[PDB]
């Protein structure tokens, strides 16, 4: 289906 | 800030008509400023027609919606065109929510008048996906 | 998800019910969830009728668009109907963003029956502040 491939941890 | 039906309307194009270019014509421009090396990154479109990859807003809460964070860290993790998909998709709901933002104190007519103009103009993700 | 435009409204009327209940029936347990001093927080309603205040999902982007980010934060720096009024505009265009998120693939009829569904409800905002 339609989905981001990966991602990272929200910056903080 | 926008009040009206066609004030809010004349904002929500300028904003679509900015991240439409950020999505076609500029796209190289766009994608590399799409850094996944840098912190995370949103797209804006702003009312006189320009784009803007950055951070998110100092305030918090921010007085307007604020668009999907960090779409840099999936860039190169999915094809471009699906990478491309999803920022419209998100892009066009970024839209949607600030013209009912604006047009939170309209009433239930002008509310469907908002719309209706909205849905007079293809969605990111129509032309972007070539529908 | 949610693809159809029964599927997407039924999953609107189902969140759009657990904020309603959150800022109105449970709205002081609401209000003392959402402290200033902790991290930033955000009101989430979920399509079985659940709401929460919790902390956004740590890895982005995320699935689905994200509610307002930090409303814990605003809390005491003004009017406590002010705050829940601000709180119920930003919940409104959270739900209309996740639903059009599912309903990308919508074409453009399909677009304006669902919103004609959703806006034949009253907006959180109206309810909030007492507007017919």
């Amino acid at each position: 289906i339609l989905a981001w491939g990966r991602g990272g941890t929200r910056s903080n | 800030s926008p009040r009206t039906v066609e004030e809010i309307f004349k904002d929500y194009s300028a904003r679509r008509a900015a991240l439409l270019r950020a999505l076609t014509k500029d796209v190289d421009d766009f994608y590399s400023q799409c850094d996944p090396e840098k912190e995370n990154l949103c797209l804006y479109g702003h009312p006189n027609e320009s784009w803007e990859v950055n951070l998110p807003a100092e305030e918090v809460p921010p007085e307007l919606p604020e668009p999907a964070l960090g779409i840099n860290f999936a860039r190169d993790g999915m094809q471009r065109k699906d990478w491309l998909s999803l920022v419209a998709v998100h892009s066009d709901c970024w839209l949607l929510s600030v013209s009912f933002y604006f047009g939170a104190r309209l009433n239930r007519n002008e509310r469907k008048r908002l719309f209706s103009l909205i849905n007079d103009l293809p969605t990111l993700f129509d032309v972007v996906t070539g529908r």
